[PDB]
RNA sequence: AAGCUCGUAUCAGUUUUAUGAGGUAAAGCGAAUGAUUAGAGGUUCCGGGGUCUUGACCUAUUCUCAAACUUUAAAUAUGUAAGAAGUCCUUGUUACUUAAUUGAACGUGGACAUUUGAAUGAAGAGCUUUUAGUGGGCCAUUUUUGGUAAGC
RNA sequence: GAGAACAGAAAUCUCCAGUAGAACAAAAGGGUAAAAGCCCCCUUGAUUUUGAUUUUCAGUGUGAAUACAAACCAUGAAAGU
RNA sequence: GGUUGCGGCCAUAUCUACCAGAAAGCACCGUUUCCCGUCCGAUCAACUGUAGUUAAGCUGGUAAGAGCCUGACCGAGUAGUGUAGUGGGUGACCAUACGCGAAACUCAGGUGCUGCAAUCU
C-alpha cells in the first residue's frame, strides 16, 4: 500500500580524461540537457598512467530527482530501445547504462561542443526513505522494506515494456 | 616406543616416554571417546574431529549430524 | 642518551579502561567539590588539560582551593627523609571523592545514637570498635552427618 | 559479523544510539562553574515535532533532571489560537506562556512584565534597579540547525519578551540581511503576528482555488479570512499574559484503568520451563 | 620482624611476655615466626613465673 | 657538642578494620596485533598450466609462541582515614556568589568527656644553632642486564 | 562487496557493510567519531600587567607545563571556548 | 501499563533472523508565496494537519542464536608468590614448613533498570 518503488534520482555522469577547455565544454550539454548548473570533482591522487593527477579537475557530473528525471530516463531509454542485460541491476536494487553520443537525445551537433557520452545512474527507494537521512532519530531499514535486484527487475518490466537478457 | 628412544640420544637433559590414556590426538579418555562415538556425537574433518555440544541454534545442530 | 620526560614510563597508566573510551558522563562534572573534602586522584587519559603528574596517579589529598574548573589539593610528598607538602591544580575529570572517610561519618552518627539512648538507662556504653575475636565453645552432631574416612590418593600420570 | 567483532565492540550511549543527545554540547551546556557549588542552570528546551511545540525549563541532577515548568503549543486552543500550532508565530505564543508561567511561579510576576508594545525590537531584560535580578535562561535548541528565521529563534523571541532574561543575538530572526549589520523591525514584527501566513492566504485565493480549499481548509469552515488572525494573536498574547498558570486537561479514567487496557495488548515472556519443551518438541518434530 | 619484636618488648634473647590473642596480634606473631617460640600457658606455669 | 620550650603528649621501618591506586609473576591466542604446523569444506566473466591441478582468499577446526603483544590478572611492596583543630542545633558578618538571605567562608550562643571512638609499644615529646670526618667501597641470600664463561 | 560508454587491478558516478583496521607536520607511546579527523565561514588570545603552582630539584637556576586574578579582544543564537 | 520531551547508569541496553502492535503519541507522508540552504525543497528552512499509511522507523515477543552480565567447594587450593632450614640434587631444578592465592576451562541462571514533567481505554 505504502511501499511502491519509486526513482530516489538520476545522476548524469561524464569522465572526462583531463582538464582545460574539454571539461568545460562536455559541461555546457548538462546545463541544458538537464535544466541544473551541474558539479566538477577532481582526481583523488596520481596515476601517471592515465594522464591525471591530483586535484586535477578530471570530471563533471549533476543530479536530478522528481518527475522531470524521469523525461530525461525515457529520451534516454530510447538508445538503449527498452533493452538491458542481467547485469546492470544491482544488488540493492539500483540498475544504470551508458551511452557513446548525446547528439542521439534531440541535441543539435553544435561543433563548437563536439560528441561525448553519459553514464546513467538509477536509484530506486521506498517510501520510508528519509529515516536514513533525516539529522535526528537516524536509523536503517527493514529487510523486507529494502530494494531487492529481483524486485527492481520486476518493477522495470511492468513498465516501459522492455524486457531484460 | 623403540623409535622414540632412539630419539632420546638427540637430546641433552632427561626425557620420560609414556603411554598416554587419551584416543589418539583428542583430549578424550579411552571409554569416553567410544561413548560418543556410539551416540553420534563425532564427525570427521581432515585428519581431526568435531564434536556436538548442547549451544548453538538447533537449525544448525541438526542439518550437522544427522545420525544424533 | 636517557630520557626523563614529563610523561614517561606511562604507557598503560594513562590508558582508558577496556570498552569504556570516549567522552566523560556528566555525573563527573556535576559533583560538588568544598575546602576540606578528601579526594583521590585518578588521571583520565583523555583529557590532556589540568593532568597530574604520574607520582600522584592514586594518591589521595584533601582540597583547598575551587576554581572554575578545577580545584587545589594538597598533597605530602616524602623527599629525601622528610615529608614535603606540594600543591595541585587539578581539572575535577581527574578525582573523585574520597570513600574513606564516609563510612567514618556513618559510624560518627551511630555512636551518637547509641550515646544517647544508653544515656537514660545503662552504664558503659561500650563505644570502640574490637578486631575478631577467637571463637568460642560450641557443638557438633553427627546425626545425618557421620564423619567420612579420607585417605592420600596414589600417583598417576593421566596426560 | 564475526565473534570478535562483537565482543571488543564498544556501545555508545543509549542516548546517542536512539539519536536525541548530543553529549558534546550537553556538557557545556550542563556544567556549572564549581565556586558557586549548588547553583543550578536552568535550559530553555524549544523541541519541534510534527503538528507539536514542546518548551521545557530543566535543571540537572545526578538522579536525573528535574522540570520546573512546562508548556505546550498543544494548549494553545484555550487562549484563542487553534489553527497551526507549530508555525513561527505559534513558537512566540508557547514561549510567551512558558515565560508567565515561570515567573508566576517563582514570585516574580510583577516585577519584569516584559514588553506589551511588540515591534520586532531587539532588547534584553535589564535589571531593576536596588532589586531582584531577572531569571536567567539558556537556549537549548539540542540538534536543531542555527539558521536565521527559524521557529526556534521565534520561542527565543517570545520569552525573552515575556520577562525571562535569555543572552541571545538578532542576527538570526527573520528580517536580517547577511549584507549589512542591523534588524528589520517592520519585518519582525510581521512574523509575530502571522503577516508570512496571511501573504500566502491572499495570493494563494487569487492564483488558485483547489489549493486554497485542500489547504487551510480549517479557515473556511470556522469563518477566519486573512486579515483576522491579526487580532487573535494579539488576542491570545493579552489572554496569556491574564492567566498563565498550567490547567491539566480532566482525566476520563484514572491510571489504573489504563493500566488493565494496555497488558491485554502487550506480550509477556516466556518461562525457562516452557522454553525446554519448545526445544524439546522440536527435537521430537 | 625487628620492627615487631621491638613492639613486643622482647630485645633480648630467653625474654618472655604475655600477649592477649586477637586477629590485630596474631598476625604479628606470624612476621616474627622463625624467631620465638610460643604456646598456651596453664595456671601453674603463670604461677611460677 | 651546646642546649632551648614543655611534659602526657602525640608519635611509630608494626598489625587490624574501611576505602584507593598498579599491569609484574602467572595466564591467553577456536579474544585484538604480530609470529606459526597440519589438513578439511567452499569460492573466480578477476592468477597460472591444463579440461582440470597448483596458488590465492573465505568458513568451521588443529599444533606451538612474544622484553619493546594482550581481554583477564595475583603475591610482596604502596596512598588515605579511624574525632575536641570532632559532631549536632540556633543564627551574626561580606564589596564574593544566587532569580531570591540562596550559597560559600569565617564566627557568636547552647548541648555532648576521656571503653572520647581499633591493636601493640612509647630511655618523654617538640624545636633551634653550629661544626667534624666522608663523598675510591666490597661481600652473601633473593630479583636481574651484557657476556660461552669468569674470584668478570 | 555489488553496479555504470570508452574504463582495464588502480580515472569518475551510485548503493550496502564497515569500533576506526584511516587521519591528526615529525620518533615512539597515549588520546580522539554528530571529533581532536575532512570541508567551509569568521578571526589574531601566538595579546597586556605582575604573582602562585607542577616536573627535573639542593625543593637553586634554565626549559617546558598547569590553575586563577586584573584588563583588552576573537568566535558562537547561546551555554561556553 | 502504553506513548512523548529531558535525562541518570552506559550492551542484562548491542548484533543477526523472524513475528505482533487497540487507544493516544511519535513517525512516514502533502505543498513551495514568504525567511533560509542546496548540482538536486534528497538533507536543511518555511507552510498545512489538510490528501493518505502503519509499509518502514519505533516498541514488544520468539531463537538448545552470537555477544554481554552474574554466580558456583566447575577447574583449583592447581599455577604463581612472601617468609624459613648447615633440606634434596654434580647441575638444571625440586620437596617440605608458616602464610596469601589466580586466569583459562566447565556448568547454571539472566537479557535493561530507573528519575522529572505531560498525555492516553
Ligand atoms: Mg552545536
Ligand atoms: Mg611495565
Ligand atoms: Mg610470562
Ligand atoms: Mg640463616
Amino acid at each position: 500500500p505504502m511501499r511502491d518503488l519509486k526513482i530516489e534520482k538520476l545522476v548524469l555522469n561524464i569522465s572526462v580524461g583531463e582538464s582545460g577547455d574539454r571539461l568545460t565544454r562536455a559541461s555546457k550539454v548538462l546545463e541544458q540537457l538537464s535544466g541544473q548548473t551541474p558539479v566538477q570533482s577532481k582526481a583523488r591522487y596520481t596515476v601517471r598512467t592515465f594522464g591525471i593527477r591530483r586535484n586535477e579537475k578530471i570530471a563533471v557530473h549533476v543530479t536530478v530527482r522528481g518527475p522531470k528525471a524521469e523525461e530525461i530516463l525515457e529520451r534516454g531509454l530510447k538508445v538503449k530501445e527498452y533493452q538491458l542485460r542481467d547485469r546492470n541491476f544491482s544488488a540493492t536494487g539500483n540498475f544504470g547504462f551508458g551511452i557513446d553520443e548525446h547528439i542521439d537525445l534531440g541535441i543539435k551537433y553544435d561543433p563548437s561542443i563536439g560528441i561525448f557520452g553519459m553514464d546513467f545512474y538509477v536509484v530506486m527507494n521506498r517510501p520510508g526513505a528519509r529515516v536514513t537521512r533525516r539529522k535526528r532519530c537516524k536509523g536503517t531499514v527493514g529487510n523486507s522494506h529494502k530494494t531487492t535486484k529481483e524486485d527492481t527487475v520486476s518493477w522495470f518490466k511492468q513498465k516501459y515494456d522492455a524486457d531484460v537478457l | 616406543v623403540e623409535g622414540l628412544r632412539r630419539a632420546r640420544y638427540k637430546f641433552p637433559g632427561q626425557q620420560k616416554i609414556i603411554l598416554s590414556k587419551k584416543w589418539g590426538f583428542t583430549n578424550l579418555d579411552r571409554p569416553e571417546y567410544l561413548k560418543k562415538r556410539e551416540a553420534g556425537e563425532v564427525k570427521d574433518d581432515g585428519a581431526f574431529v568435531k564434536f556436538l555440544s548442547k549451544k548453538g541454534s538447533l537449525e544448525n545442530n541438526i542439518r550437522e549430524f544427522p545420525e544424533y | 642518551g636517557k630520557s626523563h620526560g614529563y610523561r614517561s614510563r606511562t604507557r598503560y597508566m594513562f590508558q582508558r579502561d577496556f570498552r569504556k573510551h570516549g567522552a566523560v558522563h556528566l555525573s563527573t562534572y556535576l559533583k560538588v567539590y568544598k575546602v576540606g573534602d578528601i579526594v583521590d586522584i585518578k588521571a583520565n587519559g583523555s583529557i590532556q588539560k589540568g593532568m597530574p603528574h604520574k607520582f600522584y596517579q592514586g594518591k589521595t589529598g584533601v582540597v583547598y582551593n575551587v576554581t572554575k574548573s578545577s580545584v587545589g589539593v594538597i598533597i605530602n610528598k616524602m623527599v629525601g627523609n622528610r615529608y614535603l607538602e606540594k600543591r595541585l591544580n587539578l581539572r575535577v575529570e581527574h578525582i573523585k571523592h574520597s570513600k574513606c572517610r564516609q563510612e567514618f561519618l556513618e559510624r560518627v552518627k551511630a555512636n551518637a545514637a547509641k550515646r544517647a539512648e544508653a544515656k537514660a538507662q545503662g552504664v558503659a556504653v561500650q563505644l570502640k570498635r574490637q578486631p575478631a575475636q577467637p571463637r568460642e565453645s560450641r557443638i557438633v552432631s553427627t546425626e545425618g552427618n557421620v564423619p567420612q574416612t579420607l585417605a592420600p590418593v596414589p600417583y598417576e600420570t593421566f596426560i | 559479523k564475526s565473534s570478535a567483532y562483537s565482543s571488543r565492540f564498544q556501545t555508545p550511549f543509549r542516548r546517542r544510539r536512539e539519536g536525541k543527545t548530543d553529549y558534546y554540547q550537553r556538557k557545556r551546556l550542563v556544567t556549572q562553574h564549581k565556586a558557586k557549588y549548588n547553583t543550578p542552570k536552568y535550559r530553555l528546551v524549544v523541541r519541534f515535532t510534527n503538528k507539536d511545540i514542546i518548551c521545557q525549563i530543566i535543571s540537572s541532577t545526578i538522579t536525573g533532571d528535574v522540570v520546573l515548568a512546562a508548556a505546550y503549543s498543544h494548549e494553545l486552543p484555550r487562549y484563542g489560537i487553534t489553527h497551526g500550532l507549530t508555525n513561527w508565530a505559534a513558537a512566540y505564543a508557547t514561549g510567551l506562556l512558558i515565560a508567565r508561567r515561570t515567573l508566576q511561579k517563582l514570585g516574580l510576576d510583577e516585577t519584569y512584565k516584559g514588553v506589551e508594545e511588540v515591534e520586532g525590537e531587539y532588547e534584553l531584560t535589564e535589571a531593576v534597579e536596588d532589586g531582584p535580578r531577572p531569571f536567567k535562561v539558556f537556549l537549548d535548541i539540542g540538534l536543531q540547525r542555527t539558521t536565521t528565521g527559524a521557529r526556534v529563534f521565534g520561542a527565543l523571541k517570545g520569552a525573552s519578551d515575556g520577562g525571562l532574561y535569555v543572552p541571545h543575538s538578532e542576527n538570526r530572526f527573520p528580517g536580517w540581511d547577511f549584507e549589512t549589520e542591523e534588524i528589520d523591525p517592520e519585518l519582525l514584527r510581521s512574523y509575530i503576528f502571522g503577516g508570512h501566513v496571511s501573504q500566502y492566504m491572499e495570493e494563494l485565493a487569487d492564483d488558485d482555488e483547489e489549493r486554497f480549499s485542500e489547504l487551510f481548509k480549517g479557515y473556511l469552515a470556522d469563518d477566519i479570512d486573512a486579515d483576522s488572525l491579526e487580532d487573535i494573536y494579539t488576542s491570545a498574547h493579552e489572554a496569556i499574559r491574564a492567566d498563565p498558570a498550567f490547567k491539566p486537561t480532566e482525566k476520563k479514567f484514572t491510571k489504573e484503568q489504563y493500566a488493565a487496557e494496555s497488558k491485554k495488548y502487550r506480550q509477556t515472556k516466556l518461562s525457562k520451563e516452557e522454553r525446554a519443551a519448545r526445544v524439546a518438541a522440536k527435537i521430537a518434530a | 620482624p625487628r620492627k615487631v619484636l621491638q613492639l613486643l618488648r622482647l630485645t633480648r634473647i630467653n625474654s618472655g611476655t604475655f600477649v592477649k590473642v586477637t586477629k590485630a596480634t596474631l598476625e604479628l606473631l606470624k612476621l616474627i615466626e622463625p624467631y620465638v617460640a610460643y604456646g598456651y600457658p596453664s595456671y601453674s606455669t603463670i604461677r611460677q613465673l
